[PDB]
């Protein structure tokens, strides 16, 4: 759990943003203590109107592409795992399905040459992911099992660094903001992202006091 | 002098050995399973228990399959590592003997059984039916 | 000699309009 | 530094739709009753000079049963401020739990959903529902609710089922009393600043936690204030036979020795009860 | 509390004859 | 609060749409069928009832298939031609609705249902099942 | 009775008060029968403005 006390904008007390280390695969939690900035603005405290945004300042674009498929419930799904890794040189391909990031509602019997078979669990309808690894390059493969009537939507291919939809909470009695910061298994060590947090206060009458800060996520291996 | 025991505790097929079935349990208030094997098993087989919900398109057809949580009473110590109820027919159940069981708390309108992964080639030799109790409406 | 006695499982709703006498209108 | 005895609270209950439903009391938590499906036809108008007869077709008698569901909760303290307080949290919390029982029970008995809650007559949706016509205004086909409907609805109850009351959120009744004819005269209570007849004689028990179609009393309806067709307005039913409410044990409170870790004195409360819909032919629902 | 409106029923009469 | 009612009135399969299974009714003393449809029928569907005997070699396997006779109770005027029991699922029986019949006089120790000839086309959409009533061990 | 264009048939309150008091007087007392719905189709009748 991380913790940052934010500067209270009083004209008083290397890089700009704070430092956040991250490991590929983890899903951690962050706390920010807006007390020093919101307490003088005596009003109704904080309001759950925070807005996040993630930008990349160093990317190293992914080698292997991601992919997507579909199948009806109970039906097995076959697919390829070779047309996703355009290799520049000519060399061999050692496909692998990371056990720590296998599927969650089925099994995948990876063939010898970029082929695999995904048998969904009995009576299961939803989306299911698993993270393959070609020559060390990691990319996800999303499979959506449809409930045999028509179809399910096409999920958005989770980013390298993300903040989940709604797991944030803000305590107005102690001026503390919490959220979750998850790091994909496809994050590449060394890359750096930037999260800017826009938190809104409120006065006793119903106006706004905005506040903006940033954080520098550094994707490091071995924590 | 046997009675038409059909009405007043009817029963339906819930797992014929090849595909499952949802059985409606709204009209009744109490229900339970009756397992039965047709041929000798090879290892302990495990089934998952699912409950459905009325579909929004039509309230007389079951929606997607959610998995029923697990309720411990006091003596429970296994807890099945998942908090998701499941049955497990033990090995050495000769195919002329039935086994009964039921969940302590229903939820939803429907109920379903399906073989858990690993034991899908043995469940082809078992039969699971559901018999309810008194009708509320 | 067996005799059966079935009964439905799920009921259906029952909607029906409630038309009322119309706006008084003179026959001329 | 002059602490008063004033305890301004400013919270409301509903009314209660409990003295309407037929009451029955059970000790065991599983009761069972009989029902007469249909007497069936017996004997025809046979011809004469026919030394014979016909067996007709026998009736049917079903045998139903229903459970009783329980309702429980927990609330604890710290035992340190409970010794220095200038008040009594306990007697307040005891009251603050029964208030949660009375309002949860009555609400569930109306809109309860199947499992481990008595099936209310709203969601049961076997009461025949009567929906009203829309009206015209400047070509638009807005839905509406005229006094002409209310009289047509109340009177259309089958006379042989018995006397049946009506139930509706008081904002509907406020909507009725304030209708105007073409000129501008009121329809009810012509010229006395207020229309308020003895409801008991007009067989209208009133409540405040029914769906209330006039959203916060703000959807009388001429433009974007239309009633949003498909909203509950009022219900009418011979309640003493359309719906039953069972009772087994009133609420109790028991200290929980164990779990009280010498800081947190933890009380426990609960009660058991239930209900079920009887013959849902006696009873109709009016809808926009 | 914000000022809420108090829309009351207008002149409602008819359900079967549109005017010319 | 639901009771583990598999013991004390268990239920077994008797026709899953492709094969009949004899159900042992010796250990119990009352039993009945609970039909159920899986899709709309095409015409009337007729089923024959069979009772078995303890096999000549082994005393806990059913013998051959003998057709159970049928008995009237005052008001029989149909009186099936060859005096052999049979049940006719009437046409226009929707799904999510079950019919429950029972033979009055029990004989033998295994009973079975089979789709009568000329009616095994739309009989793959029915699924009969049996529920016994009261152990007598 | 005429509606906008067409000639839809109908049954007005005036058409009932004219039928009942049109019974040959020298026949003795004469009552009348009707389905409950028909009686609930004279109660909810409206004049020109809005009045029952």
């Amino acid at each position: 759990m991380y913790f940052f006390s934010v500067d209270p904008r009083n004209g008083a007390s290397s890089c700009c943003c704070e430092s956040i280390s991250a490991r590929p695969g983890e899903v951690n939690g962050v706390m920010v203590s807006y007390a020093a900035w919101s307490a003088p603005l005596r009003g109704h405290g904080l309001t759950n109107k925070t807005t996040f945004e993630i930008d990349g300042v160093s990317v190293t674009p992914p080698k292997v592409s991601n992919a997507f498929g579909r199948t009806k419930v109970g039906v097995v799904f076959e697919g390829t795992l070779s047309d996703l890794f355009p290799n520049p040189e000519g060399e061999q391909v050692e496909y692998e399905i990371s056990e720590l990031n296998g599927p969650s509602n089925g099994v995948v019997e990876l063939g010898a040459n970029g082929a695999f078979t995904y048998t969904p669990g009995a009576l299961f309808t939803g989306v299911d992911r698993f993270w393959f690894s070609i020559n060390g390059n990691i990319g996800e493969y999303v499979i959506s099992v449809d409930p045999t009537t028509s179809e399910l939507p096409q999920p958005p291919f989770t980013t390298p660094v993300y903040v989940p939809a709604a797991r944030r909470s803000v305590d107005p009695r102690t001026h503390v903001l919490k959220f979750v910061l998850g790091v994909s298994p496809a994050a590449i060590p060394g890359d750096v992202y930037r999260l800017t947090v826009r938190q809104v206060a409120i006065d006793c009458d119903g106006n706004e006091f905005v506040h903006i800060s940033c954080y520098d996520i550094s994707i490091g291996s071995c924590g | 002098m046997n009675f038409n025991v059909g009405v007043d505790f009817p029963s339906f097929i819930a797992w014929d050995g090849e595909e499952s079935f949802p059985v409606k349990v709204d009209g009744f208030n109490q229900f339970g399973f009756t397992f039965k094997t047709i041929a000798a098993l090879t290892a302990a087989t495990t089934f998952n228990i699912f409950y459905h919900e009325p579909s929004d398109a039509d309230p007389c057809v079951p929606g997607p399959a959610i998995r029923v949580p697990e309720v411990p009473f006091c003596d429970t110590v296994l807890l099945s590592e998942d908090g998701l109820a499941a049955v497990t027919l033990p090995e050495t159940v000769t195919p002329d003997s039935f086994c009964a069981g039921t969940v302590p708390c229903m939820n939803g309108q429907w109920i379903s059984i399906a073989p858990a992964t690993g034991s899908e080639t043995n469940a082809a030799n078992v039969q699971i039916t559901v018999t309810m109790k008194g009708a509320t409406r | 000699m067996v005799k059966l006695n079935c009964r439905p499982l799920c009921q259906a709703p029952t909607a029906s309009r409630l038309v009322s006498p119309p706006c008084f209108i003179c026959r001329g | 530094p002059q602490v008063l005895a004033l305890e301004v609270d400013c919270n409301i209950e509903c009314a209660s739709l409990l003295d309407l439903y037929g009451q029955i009391e059970v000790s065991r938590s599983t009761f069972t009753y009989m029902k007469i499906a249909d007497y069936g036809q017996l004997g025809e108008y046979t011809c004469d000079a026919k030394c014979d007869a016909e067996f007709g077709e026998p009736g049917n008698i079903r045998h139903l049963e229903g459970k009783t569901y329980d309702y429980r909760g927990v609330f604890c303290f710290n035992r340190k401020n409970l010794q220095e307080a200038n008040y009594d949290f306990l007697s307040f919390m005891i009251g603050a739990a029964q208030r949660s029982h009375r309002i949860n029970r009555n609400q569930a008995l109306m809109i309860g959903k199947g499992v481990n809650e008595p099936k209310g007559w709203l969601t049961e949706n076997c009461f025949p529902v009567f929906q009203t016509l829309p009206v015209d205004v400047n070509g638009t086909s807005t839905p509406a609710f005229l006094a002409q409907d209310w009289r047509r609805f109340v009177t259309s109850f089958p006379a042989e089922y018995g006397e049946a009351r009506s139930v509706m959120h008081q904002n509907v009744f406020g909507y009725l009393a304030a209708m105007v004819d073409a000129n501008g005269r009121f329809l009810f209570g012509d010229g006395d600043l207020t229309f308020t007849p003895d409801l008991v004689r007009e067989r209208i028990r009133i409540s405040n936690c029914l769906p209330d179609p006039t959203e916060g009393n703000t959807k009388g309806g001429t433009g974007q204030d239309a009633f949003a067709a498909g909203s509950f307005v009022a219900a009418q039913a011979a309640w003493k036979t359309a719906f039953y409410a069972v009772e087994k044990r009133p609420m109790f409170f028991e200290q929980y020795e164990g779990g009280s870790s010498a800081w947190c004195v933890k009380y426990q409360f609960g009660a058991e009860d239930g209900g079920f819909v009887g013959c849902c032919e006696h009873g109709r629902i009016l809808q926009i | 509390a914000a000022p809420s409106r108090l829309v009351q029923p207008g002149c409602f009469i008819c359900r079967g004859v549109a005017v010319s």
